[PDB]
């Protein structure tokens, strides 16, 4: 296209320097549609080749993008995110709307392709560099650097933000109660409506979006869709931190109330106000593990007054946003898989289930995948940002396999925890 | 001059400036011995003379080679290399033969004067400033620069592998039948031609090149298979590595058992059943490079079954990208695993060891993930692909572990091979309480300053037993306490610990350890039938009969 206004400047924070990160190896495949991808987006100007004076490099990698049975580049700019968009989240900020989260509807538009337009400044673009690498180091990688806005830098939203606010004005206009927030090359809009008119106002920001200009290819089935039912559409009003249940059955055993004990014990951490002495005496010393014991009635009066304090929400649990978020993952199996988002230890500010379909179409992988991407978006909703996971999972095998699955253009931070204990059959 | 190759621009580190030590120093007898070289680099338009107006300036040595005949001169870029900016980094590391595609014929290209040929960028020429002195007496000294790419500087290399990559694209892209590897000072064609007009294209190729200003091999033409290329030996039907030497020694230097098992691990690419383990338990002292370390007998074993593989030589093939990829894996036994790679029975594209280093207690199943693991990134470098895997464990086996496991686990497409050491789990703990079993309350404790401590147990059958402990740790006691009443037992029994840690090994389901106390529980647990083991709080009074 053209420069409609000079380039937006960007400035590092001071005393920082570009991101130089490794390229993982990639398949051939994958090698062979960033060459496709590359080719095309350096005759449309979208990116240039470098010379050996530029020493930065960020990761590369090649996604599905979505069930379209299509190739997508997939940037991972996570390293120069926090040496510029740090001081980005301040300059050129984005404001995180509270409503959001409270909508009954939220769908998830791609944005991206607006970013396209936009060209970069020059003097920032050499930390834009990424290299598509060669099998077997046979030759040497392939460079390039943006010379528009790229995807997955979170600068690129902030620089399009007062272009997003003048398309969007009109619509927010005939439209007051719909909620619109940015979170990179995503859009997500909010609504108390009903599902139809919800996807009918969606398609109206669609076409609205399009006639002014910016792509969205959203496009879903077209006339009669075949199989899977729908799409992408949040309803974030059932995010909330779940209760803990003890277990009900018909008689006890003396291992049941062991189990129980402990699990009461475990929880004493996060609601203080447990009484656990009427609970352990029933079964005051050496007892076999399968003796049933009958509950007395001080016991009883012990468990329920557990019961309807752990069915309550915790004290003192509010969102620091100085401090970073955390999402602990844990397999509960058969598919299912549990997870905590919190700040500081003991203090959940969100805690839920993640549960997909078994019958030998899944693997573990996969389904880490999607609860990470999932949990990643329920953050964006609620917080604005997105979590730091700890993963249940070998580097090196995450790291391989990650991508295969990855659906979401942004990339969340994560490590990998060797540890958990007993806690799994705790928190279901 | 070379100016037809376009300069690649240079900044200085920012917030700096050019070197600008001083060379009055030294000796005369190497000076008019340096003007000599330095006249004729002036000729040939690599080096300038400089003036007056006070520019930088860099240290400059002269050495001699042994034959006489040919001078050296030495300039010391280290300062100007601290003040030059980054750059991209050049190829770290070098293509395995293994993931190359066997051609009709290859040939190896080398470029002499390689940097001189490539020209620097002018506005950072003056950085590159030198000095020749001569001894007093009114006599301004000789001030030169670099017009090329100075021997030794920071930006060489990859100025000059950019400029040989683009020098080579007018040519790749009139003939893709021919396929150029690029490596340093090295270009390594190949293709699949006719020998006569492989021989013609080569020599274009060499043309080109000579009309860029590089030079290349003429009498002769060098390099007929082998190629002994990067501690290798590459044969146009086969490839093998560069042969191998084992010292045999009185006394073995740390450094000498540094080089040994680097020979060693070098070797593990293609000769098979290599073993680092003990002559690498031996290097885990990390102190005193310097120090005289014994041996093993454990360790001279290995050392002797390397030698003993060693003796017979085997070689490796190239890859064909019609034919499978296949890995096979065999657990060596010592926590050691072996592996091949091949499309082909008798013959292997590599091999490879994986060992877990990494902490103390592990079981089988996990230690072959992770060599399929560590396979697939490999093979994934070299090729491009993922192998089809061939695993000696059973469907079911692995199938239970992954869906008992607490971290999420992935294998591409594999099967079952019978060959055994077959990889199997010794013992399945309960899922739920046995009735119609004794039921032992255990407990340990140790005084972490006297370090004696206790372990014993109670059962509800009236059953108590305390045995004392010297020279131990909360944990070891605690381990023995389950240990006690794993020998004090029937073939049903169940035991109740205060303790996450031992809870924490045991349904780790470990096979092995350096730990005898683990290793001995392990074979109780095979041994028994059903095992129960659960855990409650400790101190908080239930079931437990602790002690202080
Ligand atoms: N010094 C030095 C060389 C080093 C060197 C290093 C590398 Cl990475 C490759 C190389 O030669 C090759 C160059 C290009 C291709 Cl496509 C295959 C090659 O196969 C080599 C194997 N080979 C060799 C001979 C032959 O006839 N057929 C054959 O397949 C040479």
């Amino acid at each position: 296209p053209i420069s409609p206004i000079e380039t937006v400047p960007v400035k590092l924070k001071p005393g920082m320097d570009g991101p130089k990160v490794k390229q993982w190896p990639l398949t051939e495949e994958k090698i062979k549609a960033l060459v496709e991808i590359c080719t095309e987006m350096e005759k449309e100007g979208k990116i240039s080749k470098i010379g050996p004076e530029n020493p930065y490099n960020t990761p590369v990698f090649a996604i599905k993008k979505k069930d379209s049975t299509k190739w997508r580049k997939l940037v991972d700019f996570r390293e120069l995110n926090k040496r510029t968009q740090d001081f980005w989240e301040v300059q050129l900020g984005i404001p995180h709307p509270a409503g959001l989260k409270k909508k009954k509807s939220v769908t998830v538009l791609d944005v991206g392709d607006a970013y396209f337009s936009v060209p970069l400044d020059e003097d920032f673009r050499k930390y834009t560099a990424f290299t598509i690498p060669s099998i077997n180091n046979e030759t040497p990688g392939i460079r390039y650097q943006y010379n528009v806005l790229p995807q997955g830098w979170k600068g690129s939203p902030a620089i399009f933000q007062s272009s997003m606010t003048k398309i969007l004005e009109p619509f927010k206009k005939q439209n007051p109660d719909i909620v619109i927030y940015q979170y990179m090359d995503d859009l997500y809009v909010g609504s108390d409506l009903e599902i139809g008119q919800h996807r009918t106002k969606i398609e109206e920001l669609r076409q609205h979006l399009l006639r002014w200009g910016l792509t969205t290819p959203d496009k879903k089935h077209q006339k009669e869709p075949p199989f899977l039912w729908m799409g992408y559409e949040l309803h974030p009003d059932k995010w909330t931190v779940q209760p803990i249940v003890l277990p009900e059955k018909d008689s006890w055993t003396v291992n049941d109330i062991q189990k129980l004990v402990g699990k009461l014990n475990w929880a004493s951490q996060i609601y203080p106000g447990i009484k656990v002495r009427q609970l352990s005496k029933l079964l005051r010393g050496t007892k076999a593990l399968t003796e049933v014991i009958p509950l007395t009635e001080e016991a009883e009066l012990e468990l329920a007054e557990n019961r309807e304090i752990l069915k309550e929400p915790v004290h003192g649990v509010y969102y620091d946003p100085s401090k970073d978020l955390i999402a602990e993952i844990q397999k509960q199996g058969q598919g299912q898989w549990t997870y905590q988002i919190y700040q500081e230890p003991f203090k959940n500010l969100k805690t839920g289930k993640y549960a997909r379909m078994r019958g030998a179409h899944t693997n573990d992988v996969k389904q880490l995948t999607e609860a990470v991407q999932k949990i990643t978006t329920e953050s964006i909703v609620i917080w604005g940002k997105t979590p730091k996971f700890k993963l249940p999972i070998q580097k090196e095998t995450w790291e391989t396999w990650w991508t295969e699955y990855w659906q979401a253009t942004w990339i969340p931070e994560w490590e990998f925890v060797n540890t958990p204990p007993l806690v799994k059959l705790w928190y279901q | 001059p070379i100016s037809p190759i376009e300069t690649v621009p240079v900044k200085l580190k920012p917030g700096m400036d050019g070197p600008k030590v001083k060379q009055w120093p030294l000796t005369e007898e190497k000076i008019k011995a340096l003007v000599e070289i330095c006249t004729e680099m002036e000729k040939e338009g690599k080096i300038s003379k400089i003036g007056p107006e006070n520019p930088y300036n860099t240290p400059v040595f002269a050495i001699k080679k042994k034959d006489s005949t040919k001078w050296r001169k030495l300039v010391d870029f280290r300062e100007l290399n601290k003040r030059t900016q980054d750059f991209w980094e050049v190829q770290l590391g070098i293509p395995h033969p293994a993931g190359l595609k066997k051609k009709k014929s290859v040939t190896v290209l080398d470029v002499g004067d390689a940097y001189f040929s490539v020209p620097l960028d002018e506005d950072f020429r003056k950085y590159t400033a030198f000095t020749i002195p001569s001894i007093n007496n009114e006599t301004p000294g000789i001030r030169y620069q670099y017009n090329v790419l100075p021997q030794g500087w920071k930006g060489s290399p990859a100025i000059f592998q950019s400029s040989m990559t683009k020098i080579l694209e007018p040519f790749a892209a009139q003939n893709p039948d021919i396929v150029i590897y690029q490596y340093m000072d090295d270009l390594y064609v190949g293709s699949d031609l006719e020998i006569g007009q492989h021989r013609t294209k080569i020599e274009e190729l060499r043309q080109h090149l000579l009309r860029w200003g590089l030079t290349t091999p003429d009498k002769k033409h060098q390099k007929e298979p082998p190629f002994l290329w990067m501690g290798y030996e590459l044969h146009p039907d086969k490839w093998t590595v560069q042969p191998i030497v084992l010292p045999e020694k009185d006394s073995w230097t740390v450094n000498d058992i540094q080089k040994l098992v680097g020979k060693l691990n070098w070797a593990s690419q293609i000769y098979p059943g290599i073993k680092v383990r003990q002559l690498s338990k031996l290097l885990r002292g990390t102190k005193a490079l310097t120090e005289v370390i014994p041996l093993t007998e454990e360790a001279e074993l290995e050392l002797a079954e390397n030698r003993e593989i060693l003796k017979e030589p085997v070689h490796g093939v190239y890859y064909d990208p019609s034919k499978d990829l296949i890995a096979e894996i065999q657990k060596q036994g010592q926590g050691q695993w072996t592996y091949q790679i091949y499309q082909e029975p008798f013959k292997n594209l590599k091999t490879g060891k994986y060992a877990r280093m990494r902490g103390a207690h592990t079981n089988d199943v996990k230690q072959l993930t992770e060599a399929v693991q560590k396979i697939t990134t490999e093979s994934i470098v070299i090729w491009g692909k993922t192998p089809k895997f061939k695993l000696p464990i059973q469907k079911e086996t692995w199938e239970t572990w992954w869906t008992e496991y607490w971290q999420a686990t992935w294998i591409p497409e594999w099967e079952f091979v019978n060959t055994p050491p077959l990889v199997k789990l010794w013992y399945q703990l309960e899922k739920e309480p046995i009735v119609g079993a004794e039921t032992f309350y255990v407990d340990g404790a140790a005084n972490r300053e006297t370090k004696l401590g206790k372990a014993g147990y109670v059962t509800n059958k009236g059953r108590q037993k305390v045995v004392p402990l010297t020279n131990t740790t909360n944990q070891k006691t605690e381990l023995q306490a389950i240990y006690l009443a794993l020998q004090d037992s029937g073939l049903e029994v169940n035991i109740v610990t205060d303790s996450q840690y031992a809870l924490g090994i045991i349904q780790a389901q470990p096979d092995k350890s350096e730990s005898e106390l683990v290793n001995q529980i392990i074979e109780q647990l095979i041994k028994k039938e059903k095992v129960y083991l659960a855990w409650v709080p400790a101190h908080k009074g239930i079931g437990g009969n602790e002690q202080v």
